[PDB]
């Protein structure tokens, strides 16, 4: 389940103002936060499981999924994956926590690693509630190095999320 | 039926709270995008 380019009579493209966003939805009990994401270079990035590819409304416009991978658990709207930085495996990083029902706050942490058969992946020991996935993680220069939301629950009950990230994709050729 | 609302700038906060330990964990990533610890029920591939 890795990689796929979506199929999206035009529509008005939604607001892609740079920043961190809350992904909202309406349920049988009212509106709530499904997840979060980060808008950069006119493209919306988030984990795959937050919207599962659902079209998103932003302003008076709409944003359609462009690319996504369930295995990578990443998804972007409006264009190719734009994030192009990753943890240097040395410095501390900061998560812009977009927790449902609470104001955004930054928490810094020294990443550890997930040892994969294919190498190592930065991993932050931060435990935040369902719906926080998509929250961006940044380095000291303020660049988005990855996303929060996909990891493991250790036997001690503490949650550890990998710094979910992919490489920048080129524009369609 | 899903929308988004901007809620913050993208930036490093000098006075940000500190939390968490740096761990070294062995895992596997299945085709469904699930990380697996050795003793998790789902440890052992899956589609
Ligand atoms: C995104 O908002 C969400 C944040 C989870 C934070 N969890 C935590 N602090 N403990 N992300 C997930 O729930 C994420 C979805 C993964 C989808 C497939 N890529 N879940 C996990 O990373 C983790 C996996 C654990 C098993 C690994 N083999 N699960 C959970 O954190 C979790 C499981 C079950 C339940 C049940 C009820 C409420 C919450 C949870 C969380």
């Amino acid at each position: 389940g890795g990689g796929v380019l979506w199929d999206t009579k035009e529509y008005k493209k939604g607001d892609t103002t740079t920043g961190v966003y809350r992904i909202m939805t309406r349920g049988l009990l009212g509106s709530y936060q499904a997840g979060a994401g980060v808008m950069v270079e006119g493209v919306f990035h988030t984990l795959w499981h937050t919207t599962k590819g659902a079209a998103l409304m932003s302003g008076e416009g709409r944003l359609d999924p462009y690319w996504g991978s369930v295995k990578e658990d990443r998804l972007c709207y409006g264009g190719p994956w734009k994030l192009q930085h990753k943890w240097n495996g040395q410095d501390e990083v900061q998560m812009i926590v977009v927790e449902p029902g609470k104001n955004v706050k930054n928490v810094r942490t020294k990443p550890g690693v997930f040892k994969t058969p294919e190498g190592e992946i930065g991993a932050v020991t931060l435990d935040f509630p369902t719906g926080t996935s998509g929250s961006p993680i940044v380095d000291k220069n303020g660049d988005v190095i990855g996303l929060y939301g996909n990891g493991v629950i250790m036997p001690n009950g503490s949650y550890i999320s990998a710094i979910v990230q992919g490489k920048r994709m080129d524009e369609p050729i | 039926d899903m929308w988004i609302e901007r809620t913050a700038d993208i930036s490093w906060e000098s006075d940000a709270e500190i939390t968490g330990s740096s761990e070294r964990v062995d895992v596997r990533l299945d085709d469904d995008g699930n990380f697996q610890l050795m003793n998790d029920p789902g440890a052992g591939g899956g589609g």
